[PDB]
RNA sequence: AGUUCGGCCAUCCUACGGCGGAAACUCCUUAACUCGUUCCGAAUUAAGAAGAGAAGCGCCGUCAGGCCCCGCCAGUACUGCGAUCGGAGACGUCGUGGGAACACGGGGUGCCGAACU
RNA sequence: CACGCGCCGCGGCGAGCCCGAGGGAGCCCCCGCGGCGGAGCGAGCGCGAGACGCCCCGGGCCCGCCAUGCCCCUGCGGGCG
RNA sequence: CUGGUUGCCUCCGAAAUGUCUCCCAGGACAGCCGCCGCCCCGCAGUUGCGGCCCGUAGAGCGCUGGCCGGCGGGAGCGGGGCCUCGCCCGCCCCCCAAACUCCGAAGGGCCGCGCCGCCCCGCCGCUGGCCUGGGCGGGGCGGGCGAAUGCGGGCGGCGCGUGGGCCCCUCCUGGUAAGCAGGACGGGCGAGGCGGGACGAUCCGGACGCCGGGCCAGGGUGCGCCGCCGGGGCCC
RNA sequence: AAACACAGCGUCGCGAGGGCCGCACCCGGCGCUGGCGCGACGUGAUUUCUGCCCAGUGCCACGACCGUCACCGUGAAGCGAUCCGCCGAAGCCCUGGUAAACGGCGGGAGUAACUAUGACUCUCUUAAGGUAGCCAAAUGCCUCGUCGGGCAAUUUCCGACGU
RNA sequence: CCAGCGGGGCAAGAAGACCCUUUUGAGCUUGACUCCAGCCCGGGCCUGUGGGGCGGGGGCCGCCGCCGCCCCGCUCACCCGGUCGCGCGGGGACCCGCCCGGGCGGGGAGUUCGGCUGGGGCGGCGCGCCUGCUACACCGGACCGCAGGCGUCCCACGGCGGGCUCAGCGAGGACGGAGACCUCCCGCGGAGCAGAAGGGCACAAGCCCGCCCGACCCGCGCCCCCCGUGCCGGCGCGGGCCGCGAAAGCGGGGCCUACCGAUCCUUCGCCGCCCCGGCCGCGGGCGCGGAGGUGGCAGAAAAGUUACCACAGGGAUAACUGGCUUGUGGCCGCCGAGCGCCCGCAGCGACGCGGCUUUUUGAUCCUUCGAUGUCGGCUCUUCCUACCGUCCGCGCGCACCGGCGCGGAAGCGUCGGAUUGUUCACCCGUUCAAGGGAUC
């Protein structure tokens, strides 16, 4: 008793039921995979900038 | 997908045979 | 295949590289006083025959071998696994 | 015009003839020192300045091979969409869109950039 | 239908909440502990959170676990990074 | 695993597929769908314009292989009678390839189509020979909404059924073939009433509340049986 | 019914403190028995016969204790739990016997004055290479084998033949 | 409406007994796997009272108290026999019994006996992975599709630096030849790089030489397959320590695409923590990382047989009718190399090509497993024509007789026997003896 082994027939249809979703938005600024060296100096330089530093007083 | 905890109830024990593990509280008031 | 007889590597207890010697790493012999060994010998008491299962359907030919380095210097042992082969010889000095 | 260092990597390559050097590059001369060749100062390393355009190099030529551009090949071959169009089939046709290749003919044959002479 | 688990809606109270068993001679009235919540992480000895914000998302800092540098009291202990 | 499972109306509405499974007449997770919401941040199964990618049809014999002959050169070698055909070198020529390609479509795929320009200032524990860079912010000046067409968008929770499919168009593979077996873009039946194809789940039209009137798709217009004539040609 | 039984034939075990069987225990049967007996098996009246193989499996040695193979016991070490040695019953291993135990019982070449065949030779090879007999049989695929008898005519039947 | 009849109602009678499946059974077997009675063997207790031998605590002598094994008495335990206990025996501290240990043990018990699959079985392994094609120019894409490969090999066949250029054509050197070795020339790779296939590579990724061990330690992220889970494999990084090189640089193995494995348990390694009334020493456990393996490769511990047999189901699936197909079987056209004394066609007709039929056998699995009674013969009816005799025409290599070919034609005829269940076949005979269908 042999029965399918295969069909694609019906899943483009099914794809496009609710359209093609986007990603995120926050998807596109992840510090992710970026090179350590880098991010460490970027939060240096926030924390000494008098006008962007969120230390308190 | 079901996400649930799990149960930790153990089976019932002597329904229709052996000692009579129910206790009813119909007697409470008297 | 044929391994080196020493070889000069990281030593981790001093931190840098230092000469080490090879040898081969066997199993040691079972003890009796094991956790599981006296959870076994509990179960298997009485009537009912064998309780565990017992493997029987070899397929692989071969093992990984493993060869034990011992700095020269400190007393640190060290190991490192060879891939799949059928003999190993350590060179002799 | 030359040399050093480069970019794009044949319109710059390959073969065969010819022209040229003041300066430059090159070929050339020597083996104490330095370094060197499974053996060899051939190569390479060091030290020179008697010779030379004979090569390499720059330029010219060839009903040259190659490489590059344009035409023709040809709206042909093939093909997307629509057709109760023809035919037993194999295949073809019409409408509406896209559109080659080989071959052949004509022409061409390095520029660009920074430093010195 | 009984018990257990997840989520949703509604009522009461709210950093609290709660007819447990039981006792007062009042099926419906009065009194009535645990528990759960309130702080986490760590195998464990144990150590232990404030810095921003209508809401949501994200950054930034803080606590625990792992690894390191400097300083020092009561010291394989404390502090700072 | 086989059989049965009891009132009405209204609103929405599938799947017969992917992975794992002592799995193959069953399940879990994902997909498709319903309900319940919450938030306020421009969207698209389309064309146009701009950038990049692919080696199929066709074409061809330069590469890897294969394959008919014709004519010339002979250093070397063989057969045969210093001669005469052969191997070799050159040109020409017939026919080829799912596992050949110097060339190469139609066709597809991905990305872009509003903020810009000038000046100055701050921080860095990164980077540089330096007064270099890069990144992240602040302050002033000028300018402005720069393809078409259509149209509001996004997120979460809980949960069901399904996991035997089949047919048409065009494109393929095995087989002498098959209403045979196995794949692919789009559509249909499943789960789509109605008219036509005499007759059919799928073909040609058209996708449905209950009615009156009008217009007419597909198919037809001797009689059964609603509806026809005129003109040109052929004719067992 | 061609099946079972059967008389006959053969093998095996046991001398009582034994053998075989029952049975939870206590106790039982054969047995009110004693080898001309009891129990366990195979073949199946008479006549005539009953070939070779102990490599395999099975059974048996009042054969042997070689190696291995328990608890117990005993020696050393240790704070003790423990650990390491020695010791070594039966069994297996070893050496033999046994087929009226289960069972088994070969190939290729050459060769005699026509041809044909092959008494004969060579060669590989087994534990042993199917003996006396019998046969297209209730047993032969090819096969409705070939020859003879019987029939007008026989895939049936009978007699022969046999790698 | 009646007497009859047996063509239909796939007539009735039964949740197919054949076949397949289900993580449904039972009977039986054994060199399946896990065991149990029974029996054999050893030690101890039951269990007294005496004697003796041996072996262990250069030579022994041992103390007579230490340790083992062995042997011989006695009777009082214990056991057996005879007797109406009328005028008596036999064994014996062994046996038996009980405890622990070893062996034998289908006599008995329980349980299992994979999957895919043009039905199942036999066979094979697209059951875990890799290259090219199938595949129709992004990606994806099936088959017991095609041609193949893997479960390994290497301390150098690895890292780095330097130097060099390979296969080969042509020409020359000669004991020397179709090839040894040497030299020059030109040489886009036609060589080599561990093993399949496809890619890649020239002052190199190839060959030779020098020094080395990055074929290391700690911690993260991503890609491929994909549910965006795991596993194998790869890549990008932050630190530590190193190798080579003048240096810039490169190096987490063999140029790239294959070469391998969870929970539980065991074993090993560094540094620490716990053993809960305390402390100390052994021992046990715990946190991190390797190794021991599951190839049916996301990973149960597993042999047969049923013709004595079942159970639940299945036309999701075989065996018999029917349907589609026509390879095979059967029938029929076209062509004309030749045969036929000569003479392609009176009669034949090779090499090739085109059709038809469903009276053979295959292929497939659409309907039927809560059943359509499965071969042949006997009996009886009807139908076809692709015509064997008889009818009517024509042709001949047709004198007559007898034959052979073609067209129309389905009215009548197509028989009796021996052997075989036979259809079929084969033989004897005669008025000389076609072929088929209708649920074979
Ligand atoms: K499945
Ligand atoms: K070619
Ligand atoms: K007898
Ligand atoms: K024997
Ligand atoms: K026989
Ligand atoms: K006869
Ligand atoms: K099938
Ligand atoms: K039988
Ligand atoms: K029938
Ligand atoms: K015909
Ligand atoms: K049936
Ligand atoms: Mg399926
Ligand atoms: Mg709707
Ligand atoms: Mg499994
Ligand atoms: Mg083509
Ligand atoms: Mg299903
Ligand atoms: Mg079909
Ligand atoms: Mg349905
Ligand atoms: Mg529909
Ligand atoms: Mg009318
Ligand atoms: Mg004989
Ligand atoms: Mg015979
Ligand atoms: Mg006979
Ligand atoms: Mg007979
Ligand atoms: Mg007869
Ligand atoms: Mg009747
Ligand atoms: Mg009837
Ligand atoms: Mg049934
Ligand atoms: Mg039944
Ligand atoms: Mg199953
Ligand atoms: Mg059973
Ligand atoms: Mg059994
Ligand atoms: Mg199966
Ligand atoms: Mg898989
Ligand atoms: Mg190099
Ligand atoms: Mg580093
Ligand atoms: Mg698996
Ligand atoms: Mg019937
Ligand atoms: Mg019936
Ligand atoms: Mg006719
Ligand atoms: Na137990
Ligand atoms: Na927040
Ligand atoms: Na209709
Ligand atoms: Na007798
Ligand atoms: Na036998
Ligand atoms: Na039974
Ligand atoms: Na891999
Ligand atoms: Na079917
Ligand atoms: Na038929
Ligand atoms: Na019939």
């Amino acid at each position: 008793a042999k029965l399918k082994n295969h069909t694609s027939k019906n899943q483009n249809r099914k794809d496009h039921r609710n359209g093609i979703k986007k990603p995120k938005k926050s998807a596109y600024t992840s510090h992710k995979g970026m090179c350590p060296k880098y991010l460490r100096n970027l939060r240096r330089s926030r924390a000494n900038d008098p006008r962007q530093s969120l230390r308190p007083n | 997908g079901r996400n649930v905890a799990f149960s930790n109830m153990r089976r019932y024990k002597c329904t229709n045979k052996g000692p009579n593990l129910i206790k009813n509280w119909f007697n409470q008031p008297a | 295949v044929t391994y080196p007889a020493e070889r000069r590597t990281f030593c981790k207890r001093e931190g840098k590289h230092t000469v080490h010697k090879a040898s081969l790493y066997k199993k040691g012999k079972d003890s009796l006083l094991a956790q599981g060994k006296r959870r076994y010998d509990r179960k298997q008491r009485g009537f009912g025959g064998q309780t565990k299962p017992i493997f029987r359907r070899k397929a692989k030919t071969t093992k990984k071998q493993v060869i034990r380095l011992t700095c020269s210097s400190c007393k640190c042992q060290t190991f490192q696994v060879l891939k799949r082969c059928h003999r190993l010889e350590i060179s002799r000095l």
